[PDB]
């Protein structure tokens, strides 16, 4: 309706003093083997009625800075630059969809190239972020025509008819999987637990899988709904539904009956998280699960905070996931991602910043 | 108040626990019949972290003895305490593990834990709170290598946040009592990583040290090598029981001792330890007990703490202190062996000060550290598990019980991995 | 009459709250069972005071007292010891567990299911007072429940009670010694919520407390029932112009507007002149100006630090007993002559007397004795500045190896909220650059 | 006040009476000779419910003991309490069943009824008002199952509103100690269904695993074994003789602890249960008997609960109690077992308090359920039916007494419909 207004006199005059460089999703995204990229969620409707206030700079293509409103010793009005040195920084307004393009672009290559191309979704509640994988990009009724997975599922059999792969005597086939509770559910079963173990080369050895075909790109879809009919974990009206599943989305790629693995993806989803101490337990059984997450989510970035220094030494064993993806950190030709997803609120800016805190272990770089 | 279920497997853990429960009840002044004859009230005012009450003043000690495969029994019951266990409690089978791992942790134990996991739930829910899970056992052997791990898997599994302490005698790396002691090993510390909150690492070899280098003995027998031990035990739940001027929860411990989650093996240690008549020529004060405490003889793990670094460690003091001279005796070690230590960590030690000492001393103190320093001893374990393994040695007693090969490859790799991240931490990094 | 809300959060507060309230009923005549039997020969005085007291009809008199600690060890002593009968038996025990020194267990898992038995409590002890609300809380940083439940009470009492009174005297850590290890994670969590809503952040050392027992005490041998007994007499240096006829009563709020000069800065830093032994009682006269020398020192302060690195800001000199208020200014340009101890430009008055004419008495069963007088500098400096970066280097020395961290994420906090209260205390400490820096023209 | 007949069938059934009638003449203080010598005056108050007056001081049980079919007979008039029935009660005939049914129920029961009827109507109009017809007997055999069976199709004929409960010895369904055992509990069952208000489904090897596994016992005799099920019984008419806070009818019984009127086949159980000399190490409170009493190897039914849905439960408590204890104890099994049970009734347990224990005991109690866990049971015994009904095994024993082939094909698909309306609530609906 009407915030103190002053808040965004504060903010523009950082933006009328400088260059800046805005990002589109109309350009040649290069090549890394390793990122994170960003890309926030339109200011709604209903935020424009109630007067929320932007809170981002986007002055370059690798960089973001926040505008947080802060106070001095004499109640006088101070605004901060956080000053974000990123590898993509893409705006809530040039949403395309070529992001998973010109992010599916560099790993659709690696598992035909004979390599581990991994990737996870990381967000805030309402920032979305299932409007960023799970599509479909409308934003409306979510449209079964633009699944954002099928954007390279289509290559999965597009650039499979790719001739220079058509050379490769290459079979279709994926896992999903189900890490929750500190175990690993199938998918497919998939009611059961499996146990995966490791190989002479140091592999990983999944016990009792099923491994599943498909010559169709909502055939895989499928076995998403099929995977997801599992509609678990801890279900209920809250977050949203709250069946948190840290949905494994594993690729199988070998010969058409060779045992013998030529490359691999894995690309996860975030859990159901709870808003710090808005939620309540109640009950031995919720106290267990928010904190086996926000542990299992801490040490991915670790062996990340190893891989991406880089380093040598890698505790993989601490989350079995990491035993699972032990396996993707090793790999020269082995790619690996994440993405950023942000809501435009100013309370939002307390959890958005909390986010980013999270990714920040790259120790990357502002030369300004 | 908050109440601990007591668990024993192995030949080795209820023997250890046979001269430990007589150490609890004297530390209270409980008859063999449950007849409490203490002194003074204040043992009286934290009876039930132990014991609960019966019907006419009696006290009943919720130990679950696991671990009475039927030859290890009739000793327990034909004990000094054989009169004070709730009979009902001796929860056991027949034709035992064999020092198996399969035969305790495949094969009858799958004939024996639905027996033993609803006695667990019998004494839990006669608790108004838990958090103590003490499994009292070995690795090396039979039942306290299979069966013990066994329901480490299980009661982890209905109790997911509870503290899980595993005061475990390891093997030791030249005294070797068993053949196939490297392989059980292996296996069951590859539970242990994955399940427990800490352990006390012991050995036998340490405690031959101090039985005859220290304490001056002619024959030490295991009554008397695991009376060391129990010493250990009551020292830690010594401040759950008894108030002290800064107490020491086991999660107070198991906040401050760990660093990372893997990373929670932990070796004890204890003072005042003396050989005399009754005209000792010493004095105890707080840097009499200090010295003895960080002596590289006077550990319970068998390794030089000098070749490692201290992560960090835990002194857990009771009788009348004064707590200066217990914090400058904690910083003065700081200050003159910094390069031993963790440097890049601000405080490397914390204390615990109870205000009750035991019966006979006036003084006493209990050590815990936790080091690169045990790096040495899996080191000392893997080496000898790896020369049996490519020869392949001893599988056609673990291969015809249920087991596989590729299992002891993801079992060492566990252990492996251990020792490659203590070399990360002892490095000056 | 004006009154005074006391919560001993944690064993920290406890231990002293068994010396504060023994201090109180030593000073107004009363016994361990509430009844006051040396009036009855008197017959005047309602010495049992509205300021921390309130009377039954039988004449019994009990507290303003309530304390929480999470765990039933330390109570028990009460409850059993001299002080069984004194209180209210509305002791909030209630701990199915011990916070087990970390924050998250601590404001976010555990202090629910509790916090509102604490809350009921002092509305129905609060109804029980007439004007003005002093909270007096007592914890220490390190601890579970000095830092988590801690953070909690204060955003519930801020709402509950408005704008009234909050005196919070925080045991600040050593930069030396510390008994625990995840004891800086501790006393950073609780400054997102300390700088906030706390009115008046006081802050001790046991390091400081050690040395004074040796030198000015000389005793080879401190132990807490001697050390509590000097922040104990800290308070009743206090409350005194609270309780007692004085030259100049100084009430609580009196502090605030003067102490304070920054809403975030306060931070007053308690003295005291225990040369007491009491074989040096004699040698020794202790007139106004011997006890107002001994603020100078460096060795005589309550933390660890110089004065000399800095500025003051403001100061406050309570006296107790045979006072003379033209002996207080002789003592004052004295210290007002001497350059080293410097002030800010922007406060050239400085100073603040309150005078009580009522003296401190003998806490029987050592250690010192019945002084002439007394005096509590309470003075904020610049030179605290440093003392934080003699935390935050500790803080930030296990934050880049990520140390500590599964036992505060996994229990209701995100690794997010230590950034929070890292820049926190990166802009705090950076404001104190702000202050001593004058602007020059 | 109401009164009780008792009626006794089958060699089992009186076996039964015989320990368990000395149990309330115990219950009260009564010798031998019926002469009353009980220590208070409070067990006196309800003599009537089973004990008549007679001329000098005497108490007289009304049994009618219609099994002593004459081997059986003597042995009764040969016990303990020979002298204590009114010997014109001893109903009986010549030449019985022996394990058949028709010769209980088609042939000998016509010789026999109308002087066994009468009697009935005898004791009944010496009752100032009736509501108690228990008979006490088995199935499987031969008495107990058509002689048995005949007088509750005649008593419901002649007392169409009166309590009918029939605490019927079940078969048993590994132990067969019968080789027509499922012929007689087929047909038997078909009139139990139509024609009462409950039973007390009871197996034996529930009360062999009872004495065994909890009591401990070496040699459980036959008297041993019925002094269980004698437990029960007094148990439930506790509060029909004894003042209690929250009383209890057998009324209140068949109306709470019924849904529908076919569905009152009813488990008992009974706590406290232990092995000592007199030292025994636990203590008796309300949570000390409610976890005993709910346990799977504490019934006397032979199936496990867990398998099945409880559609009721009743505790009815004995001795001095707390009811806020009682209340959340039932409470608490309610909470943390809410998947165990049926989830679309309100309320699932109701409690019944006498004040008044028995005599060695301080408290005890007396557990009743109704579950679809007795869907097990006639499962058990309607396919081992349905095996010797194919090959048409044993006709030409019955088809020679006056039966028809018609007759069993109605008489299994009664018993086929209890187990196929058992699966409807079962099942989560
Ligand atoms: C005259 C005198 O002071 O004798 C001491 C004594 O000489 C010494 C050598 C004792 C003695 O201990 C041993 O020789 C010993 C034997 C087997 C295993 C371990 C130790 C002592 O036996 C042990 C005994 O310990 C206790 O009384 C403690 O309460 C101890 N109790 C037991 O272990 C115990 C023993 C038997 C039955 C029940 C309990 C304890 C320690 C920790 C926690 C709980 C209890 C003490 C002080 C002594 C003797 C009697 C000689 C020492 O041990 C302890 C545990 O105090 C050995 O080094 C210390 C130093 C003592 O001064
Ligand atoms: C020293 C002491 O306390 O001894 C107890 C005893 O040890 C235990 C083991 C008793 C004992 O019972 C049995 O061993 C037993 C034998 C056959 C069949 C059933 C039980 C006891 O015999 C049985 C006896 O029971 C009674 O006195 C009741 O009043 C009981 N009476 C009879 O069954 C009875 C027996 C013989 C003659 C007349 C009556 C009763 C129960 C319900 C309704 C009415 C009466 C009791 C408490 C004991 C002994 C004596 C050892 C237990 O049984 C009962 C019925 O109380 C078995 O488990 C309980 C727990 C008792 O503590
Ligand atoms: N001066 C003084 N310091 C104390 C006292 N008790 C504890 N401390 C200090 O307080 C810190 C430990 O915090 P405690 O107050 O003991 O902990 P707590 O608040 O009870 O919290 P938990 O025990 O963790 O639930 C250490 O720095 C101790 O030295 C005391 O009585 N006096
Ligand atoms: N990038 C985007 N562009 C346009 N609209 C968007 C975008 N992201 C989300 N929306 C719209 O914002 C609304 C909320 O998005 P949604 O993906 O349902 O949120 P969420 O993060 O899944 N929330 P929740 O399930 O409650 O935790 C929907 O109406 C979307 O269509
Ligand atoms: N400290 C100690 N060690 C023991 C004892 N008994 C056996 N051991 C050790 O335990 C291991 C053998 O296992 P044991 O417990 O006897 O086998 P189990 O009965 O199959 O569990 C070896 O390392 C022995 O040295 C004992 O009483 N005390
Ligand atoms: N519990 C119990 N069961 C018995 C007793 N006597 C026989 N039985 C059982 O009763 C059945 C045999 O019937 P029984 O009463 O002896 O035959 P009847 O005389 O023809 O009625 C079998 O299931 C036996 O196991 C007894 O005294 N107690
Ligand atoms: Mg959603
Ligand atoms: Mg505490």
């Amino acid at each position: 309706g009407n915030p103190n207004w002053e808040t965004a006199q504060m903010i523009r005059e950082y933006q009328s003093t400088l260059e800046f460089v805005p990002l589109l999703d109309g350009q040649a995204v290069d090549d890394h083997q390793i990122t994170v990229c960003v890309r926030k969620r339109p200011i709604s409707r209903k935020e424009v009625n109630r007067k929320e206030i932007d809170v981002i700079s986007v002055p370059r293509k690798d960089m973001l800075i926040v505008h947080e409103p802060r106070s001095k010793v004499d109640l006088t009005k101070f605004l901060e630059n956080h000053k974000f040195r990123f590898d993509y920084a893409f705006n809530d307004t040039c949403d395309n969809a070529m992001v998973y393009k010109y992010t599916a672009k560099p790993l659709v290559k690696t598992i035909f190239e004979g390599g581990m191309a991994t990737c996870f979704a990381y967000g805030q509640t309402g920032s979305g972020k299932t409007h960023t994988m799970g599509g479909e990009f409308n934003g409306k009724v979510q449209d079964c025509k633009n699944g954002i997975y099928a954007m390279a599922a289509k290559d999965v059999f597009v650039t499979l008819n790719m001739p220079r792969y058509r050379a490769m005597n290459l079979v279709v086939s994926a896992s999903f999987f189900e890490i929750y509770s500190g175990k690993v559910f199938d998918l497919l079963s998939d009611k059961q637990k499996l146990r995966v173990l490791e190989d002479g080369k140091q592999q990983v050895q999944v016990v009792g899988l099923t491994e599943k075909v498909v010559d169709g790109v909502e055939e895989v879809l499928k076995l998403i709904q099929h995977g997801n009919a599992a509609r678990t974990s801890g279900q209920t009206s809250a977050n949203s539904n709250s069946s948190r599943s840290h949905a494994v989305f594993q690729i199988v790629l070998r010969p058409q009956g060779s045992t013998k693995i030529h490359g691999k993806f894995s690309f996860i989803d975030l859990a159901g998280n709870e808003r710090g101490v808005d939620t309540s337990s109640a009950d031995r059984q919720t106290r267990m699960e928010g904190a086996e997450i926000n542990k299992s989510l801490l040490a991915l970035k670790e062996c990340i905070r190893a891989l991406g220094k880089q380093s040598a030494h890698l505790p993989f064993r601490v989350s079995k996931l990491t035993q699972v993806l032990r396996d993707s950190f090793i790999g020269e030709k082995s790619k690996t991602c994440m993405i950023a997803m942000i809501s435009p609120g100013l309370s939002s800016c307390e959890h958005t910043l909390n986010t980013l805190r999270y990714a920040d272990r790259v120790k990357e770089l502002v030369v300004k | 108040m908050r109440e601990i279920v007591h668990i024993q497997a192995g030949q080795c853990g209820n023997q250890i626990g046979a001269k430990f429960w007589e150490v609890i009840s004297d530390e209270h002044g409980i008859d063999p019949t449950g007849s409490y004859h203490g002194d003074s009230d204040l043992q009286l005012e934290r009876i039930n972290v132990y014991y609960n009450e019966a019907t006419g003043n009696k006290y009943v000690p919720r130990a679950i003895l696991v671990d009475l495969e039927p030859g290890t029994m009739d000793s327990v019951r034909s004990g000094p305490f054989g009169q004070i266990f709730r009979p009902d409690n001796f929860v056991f089978g027949q034709s035992g593990a064999g020092n198996n791992w399969a035969k305790g942790h495949y094969t009858e134990g799958a004939e024996l834990v639905d027996s033993v996991l609803d006695v667990v739930r019998k004494e839990s829910e006669s608790c108004d709170c838990l958090q103590g899970f003490q499994l009292t056992h070995s690795l090396g052997g039979g039942t306290g290598s299979g069966m013990g791990t066994l329901l480490i898997s299980k009661i982890r599994e209905e109790y997911p946040d509870r503290i899980m302490n595993t005061f475990s005698v390891m093997p030791s790396p030249k005294v070797s009592d068993t053949v196939v002691e490297p392989y059980n090993a292996t296996l069951s510390v590859h539970q242990l990583v994955e399940n427990t909150d800490e352990t006390y690492c012991i050995d036998n070899e340490a405690l031959y040290d101090i039985c005859f280098r220290t304490l001056k003995l002619t024959t030490p027998t295991y009554g008397d090598l695991n009376h060391l031990v129990s010493a250990t035990m009551s020292g830690v739940t010594t401040c759950l029981r008894f108030p002290g001027q800064l107490n020491a929860d086991l999660r107070k411990l198991a906040v401050n001792m760990v660093p990372f989650p893997r990373l929670h093996f932990f070796m004890p240690g204890f003072a005042p330890l003396t050989s005399r008549g009754s005209q000792q020529y010493r004095a105890l004060t707080v840097p009499e007990l200090t010295q003895q405490m960080f002596d590289s003889k006077n550990m319970m793990a068998a390794c030089d703490p000098r070749h490692g670094r201290y992560l960090t460690v835990a002194a857990i003091f009771r009788g009348r202190m004064s707590m200066k001279e217990v914090d400058e005796q904690m910083l003065n070690v700081q200050n003159k062996n910094s390069s031993y230590f963790v440097e890049w960590i601000p405080n490397n030690v914390k204390t615990a000060v109870c205000d009750i000492p035991p019966r006979g001393l006036k003084m006493s103190a209990t050590f815990i550290g936790n080091s690169t320093a045990i790096q040495e001893l899996f080191k000392r374990i893997s080496e000898q598990f790896t020369a049996m393994f490519r020869r392949k040695a001893f599988l056609h007693w673990y291969t015809g019980e249920g087991m596989d090969e590729m299992e002891f490859t993801e079992a060492e790799s566990n252990m492996n991995d251990l020792v490659s991240e203590y070399q990360q931490y002892q490095d000056a990094t | 009459m004006r009154e005074c809300i006391s919560i001993h959060v944690g064993q920290a507060g406890v231990q002293i709250g068994n010396a504060c309230w023994e201090l109180y009923c030593l000073e107004h005549g009363i016994q361990p069972d509430g009844q006051m039997p040396s009036d009855k020969t008197i017959g005047g005085g309602d010495d049992s005071f509205n300021t921390f007291f309130s009377e039954t009809g039988a004449g019994k008199h009990v507290p303003r007292a309530v304390f929480v600690d999470l765990e039933p060890t330390v109570i028990d002593e009460v409850r059993t010891g001299t002080y069984r009968q004194l209180f209210h038996p509305e002791q909030l025990i209630t701990g199915k567990e011990d916070a087990a020194n970390n924050y998250a267990r601590g404001h976010y898992t555990i202090g629910k299911e509790i916090i509102d038995l604490v809350l009921d409590r002092i509305r129905k002890l609060a109804d029980q007072c007439t004007g003005l609300q002093g909270f007096l809380v007592f914890h220490s940083f390190g601890g579970g429940t000095g830092s988590g439940f801690t953070s909690l009470l204060m955003e519930r009492l801020s709402v509950d009670y408005g704008k009234k009174s909050k005196l919070e005297f925080s045991i600040y850590p050593a930069p030396q010694v510390s008994t625990a290890v995840v004891e800086p994670y501790n006393s950073i969590l609780t400054t997102h919520t300390t700088l906030e809503h706390s009115d008046c952040a006081f802050m001790v050392d046991n390091e400081a407390i050690y040395d004074i027992c040796r030198r000015n005490l000389d005793i080879e041998r401190p132990t807490y029932t001697n050390l509590n007994r000097l922040i104990s007499q800290i308070v009743s240096s206090i409350t005194a112009s609270l309780r007692f006829d004085g030259a100049l009563n100084v009430d609580l709020t009196e502090f605030q507007t003067n102490l304070v000069p920054y809403p975030r800065i306060h931070f007053p830093l308690a003295t005291y002149a225990p040369v007491i032994s009491a074989e040096k009682a004699y040698h020794e006269q202790l007139s106004v100006a011997e006890i107002t020398n001994a603020c100078f020192e460096p060795a005589n302060q309550m933390v660890k630090c110089d004065p000399r690195h800095g500025k003051y800001m403001a100061c406050c000199l309570l006296y107790r007993g045979d006072v003379v208020p033209k002996d207080v200014n002789a003592a004052i340009a004295t210290i007002k002559t001497k350059r080293s101890i410097q002030f800010v430009d922007w406060c050239p008055t400085g100073f603040k007397v309150g005078i009580n004419y009522q003296p401190p008495t003998v806490v029987p069963g050592g250690d010192l004795a019945k002084v002439q007088r007394a005096v509590c500098m309470l003075s904020n400096t610049t030179a605290i500045a440093e003392a934080w970066a003699r935390l935050d280097h500790k803080f930030d020395l296990m934050y880049a190896k990520r140390a500590f961290v599964h036992w505060y994420v996994g229990e209701g906090m995100e690794e997010g909220e230590f950034s929070e209260a890292r820049e926190d205390m990166a802009a705090l400490e950076k404001d104190y650059e702000e202050v001593g820096v004058d602007s020059v023209e």
